[PDB]
């Protein structure tokens, strides 16, 4: 039923992610790390015990972040209508190439321009202090605040977001795909519901809509890009082991 | 059998 798609989207959204925008702004508006002292003291109370260097300690926290958030994302899938009666090899495919898109649009509600949540709204890393890391871990998340800062000024709500999030996951372009008309007209009629509420929910802006699908491109770039990070740390960082659920999406991509 | 599966299957 295309009637109520807007609001079983939004509700699953709402049931399935542990941090949204209106629950990020409201921490934005909460422990600061800023420098080596504020990130072991971060640590000393957020992170379990049981001696890597601090940029592969991030890197192990970003990681086990997007672990949850697929998780998150795979659930959030299943609750879209039509999305469970595709094929499982299907299913597979729609997730791998979307997660990452939807992890960094959902990315820009916990960021501003000084700096992104942590830690499940716990903790507050600073930009300048991800920039001061060595390289390559300062050049990961500085293209997605860069997003980010684009993208949050579109003033987009968790309503918004939701249906955005929606039409990525149910994307008629991934590679290897099966049922790519019927995946299609899953995407149209996600599409179209999200116009509908742009146009209800943004009325100040009437060309909201070409705007986010250009924001479909950005992230795809984004993305691709973010997956030549990932090989780096692969080949020449060996005491950044990567997550098995990670290697597999990025495996073939 | 991957682990997208798993999460897909339960
Ligand atoms: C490229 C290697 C790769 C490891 C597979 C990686 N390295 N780093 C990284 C390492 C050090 C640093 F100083 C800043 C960053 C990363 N940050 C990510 N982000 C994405 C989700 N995350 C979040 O909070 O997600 C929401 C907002 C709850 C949806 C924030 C962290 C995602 C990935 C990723 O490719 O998996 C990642």
């Amino acid at each position: 039923d295309l009637k109520s798609l807007a609001k079983r989207i939004y509700e699953a959204y709402l049931k399935n992610f542990n941090m949204n925008k209106v629950k990020a702004r409201v921490i934005l508006s909460p422990f600061v790390i800023h420098d080596m002292e504020t990130l072991c003291m971060a640590e000393k109370t957020l992170v379990a015990k049981l001696n890597k260097e601090a940029e592969v300690r991030i890197f192990h926290c970003c990681q086990c972040t997007s672990v949850e958030t697929v998780t998150e994302l795979t659930e959030f899938a299943k609750a879209i209508p039509g999305f469970a009666n595709l094929d499982l090899n299907d299913q597979v495919t729609l997730l791998k190439y979307g997660v990452y898109e939807a992890i960094f649009a959902m990315l820009s509600s916990v960021m501003n321009k000084d700096g992104m949540l942590v830690a499940y709204g716990n903790g507050f890393i600073t930009r300048e202090f991800l920039k001061s890391l060595r390289k390559p871990f300062c050049d990961i998340m500085e293209p997605k605040f860069d997003f980010a800062m684009k993208f949050n000024a579109l003033e987009l709500d968790d309503s918004d977001i939701s249906l955005f999030v929606a039409a990525i996951i149910c994307c008629g372009d991934r590679p290897g795909l099966l049922n790519v008309g019927h995946i299609e007209k899953m995407q149209e009629g996600i599409v179209h519901v999200l116009r509908l509420h742009l146009q209800s929910n943004h009325p100040d802006d009437i060309f909201l809509f070409p705007k986010l699908l250009q924001k479909m491109a950005d992230l795809r770039q984004l993305v691709t890009e973010h997956a030549q990070l990932v090989q780096i740390i692969k080949k020449t960082e060996s005491d950044a082991a990567l997550h098995p659920l990670l290697q597999e999406i990025y495996r073939d991509m | 059998p991957s682990l997208l599966k798993k999460l897909l299957l339960a």
